[PDB]
């Protein structure tokens, strides 16, 4: 019965299909690029002099 | 990667509902589309879902 | 999904569920899995900079789909058949 | 732009920073609800025009 | 429902052809479970290997 009530209304499924392309079109320009996810172990350096 | 691999999946629940419609509309000649499509839903939400 | 639909709403026995599952269903079953496999086919052939990446991601899931969309769907009508027809001897 | 050769350059702080970076982004702000009130009356009411 | 058309009479050619050759292997994939439901011990196996 759930899709009957979309298949009634093409306006509101499209409309929900819109907002999702639109919000996850602005998201896809706020995301970062990376080339890999912060995979590597990070790493401090301690440095003394005798 | 994963998107890439999503393009061929992605489509699939929407490809098993349009082709149990030039199914059912070829076998039943009688039939509207809006009726076929409501039908359609009837026999394949459960597999998409 | 179907070969259950066929036995407990069309009341079809478990041999002509499964057969009729195969034939009606098959379709569907095909052409997703031949949209996936080509889909992910651009990655098998892949060629030049991180090609060993998509070469790996690709290869062994062409074959695993190529195989689950051949061998398999020979064979999910046959669990299934044993399966009800195990479970109608259970009931007694 | 009158006064200064082009071997120097000229850099805002405070409020004059605030004001300069922000230039111009109420339209976007504006846009997205106006576009967004749009959306959501006509899935509301099932019709574009409306 | 508002864009399927009632029918498509004629899809071009190599469509038609790709298709012929494909509801024959629906049929010899049918005729294949056909088969196997009927061998059932012979086939157990032939997973289990």
């Amino acid at each position: 019965m759930f899709s009957k009530f979309f298949i009634e209304r093409p306006v509101f499924a499209s409309v929900v299909a819109i907002i999702i392309s639109l919000a996850g079109a602005i998201g896809l320009t706020n995301l970062p690029i990376e080339q890999y996810p912060s995979l590597t172990p990070p790493t401090v350096k301690v440095s003394a002099t005798y | 990667f994963a998107l890439i691999l999503a393009i061929g999946i992605v489509v699939d629940d929407a490809i098993i509902v349009v082709e149990n419609i030039d199914r059912i509309l070829h076998e039943n000649e009688q039939i509207s589309v809006k009726d076929a499509a409501i039908q359609a839903m009837q026999e394949v939400s459960s597999p998409v879902i | 999904e179907f070969a259950m639909e066929e036995r407990f709403k069309k009341g079809k026995g478990v041999f002509e569920a499964a057969v009729a599952a195969a034939k009606l269903r098959f379709r569907p079953i095909i052409m997703t899995s031949l949209a996936f496999t080509f889909g992910v086919l651009p990655m098998i052939f892949a060629t030049g900079a991180g090609s060993a990446s998509r070469h790996s991601l690709g290869t062994g899931l062409i074959g695993g789909m190529i195989a689950a969309s051949t061998l398999a769907i020979f064979f999910v009508p046959l669990f299934f058949y044993l399966l009800e027809n195990f479970n109608e001897w259970l009931d007694k | 732009k009158e006064t200064l050769g082009d071997d120097y350059s000229i850099a805002w702080s405070g409020s004059a920073y605030q004001e300069v970076s922000s230039k111009g982004t109420a339209s976007y702000a504006f846009a997205l609800g106006m576009i967004f009130v749009f959306l959501i009356l006509a899935a509301q009411y099932e019709r574009w025009l409306i | 429902a508002l864009f399927l058309r009632r029918n498509e009479g004629e899809p071009f050619k190599f469509v038609k052809k790709f298709n012929d050759f494909f509801d024959w292997s629906t049929s010899v994939f049918s005729a294949g479970v056909a088969y196997i439901l009927k061998r059932t011990i012979r086939f157990v196996l032939i997973f289990c290997i």
